[PDB]
């Protein structure tokens, strides 16, 4: 900008001034201010079909936290969709847990998860995406961090 | 020395002059000259500290400047001519990332 001074008083509005230059903030871009987060269509269908056209994974196996949790504090957040297929609860504890989870990303395209999340008592996990976009399942392995 | 850290842009803001008050701090200029030859200043104080200090520096962009004085450290939001901060020193290092000390 150009900086200019001022008078609250009664002011003055002149061409001249000079400029400074001050860093401002970075913008990230998120994966919920594009979504809207759904319940399915088809889920049998669409759940294994999102799979068929689209599908990339990842997987850990978790040696020193046997906890969703962190995992948990990462996912249903950022996603901002739904856990599910009746697979969300969890009390204060739970043994198992899966979200297959849902909404639909912007262009028009979905982007489809599904997290099974397996304790044997290691946590070893098979994190699922699956989409109706391209762009969305290598994203959401990465976004849901 | 005084005490004055300069903004990139080019404001060397100093404060006081040699005992004056701080209230004197400012300097964007405005114009061009050859090396050997001399230039010219703007005028416009800000401050008017008590705490008598030895030290200025800035923060990693400048900004922040942390100054001690008195024994205290004054840090200073700016352009803001806010009191960024205080409490008494000893030792000193600003966490170089400009974002802890």
């Amino acid at each position: 900008f150009t900086v200019k001074d001022c008078d609250p008083n009664t002011g003055e509005i002149d061409e001249e001034g000079y400029e400074d230059e001050y860093v401002l903030e970075d913008l990230e871009v998120t994966v919920a201010d594009h979504i809207q987060k759904v319940m399915k269509v088809n889920f049998e269908a669409a759940w294994d079909e999102v799979g068929d056209e689209f599908e990339k994974e990842e997987t850990f196996t978790l040696s020193t936290i046997k906890t969703l949790e962190e995992a948990v504090g990462n996912i249903v957040k950022f996603l901002g969709m739904h856990p599910c297929e009746r697979s969300d609860k969890v009390p204060e504890n739970k043994n198992t847990h899966t979200l297959l989870l849902a909404g639909v990303f912007r262009g028009g395209h979905d982007i489809l998860v599904r997290s099974r999340l397996l304790l044997l008592d290691t946590v070893t996990m098979q994190v699922t995406a699956r989409s109706s976009e391209e762009l969305p399942v290598d994203i959401i392995l990465a976004s849901v961090g | 020395e005084p005490a004055m850290s300069m903004d990139a842009n080019g404001k060397i803001i100093w404060a006081k002059h040699s005992e004056v008050q701080q209230a004197n701090l400012k300097a964007m200029g405005d114009t061009e000259i050859k090396d050997g030859e001399r230039l010219p200043l703007a005028v416009k104080d800000m401050g008017s500290c008590e705490i008598y200090p030895q030290t200025i520096q800035h923060n990693p962009n400048g900004r922040f400047v942390v100054v001690c004085g008195d024994g205290e450290y004054i840090i200073y939001t700016a352009m803001a001519l806010r009191n960024k901060s205080f409490g008494s020193a000893q030792e000193f290092a600003w966490a170089h990332d400009s974002s802890e000390y």
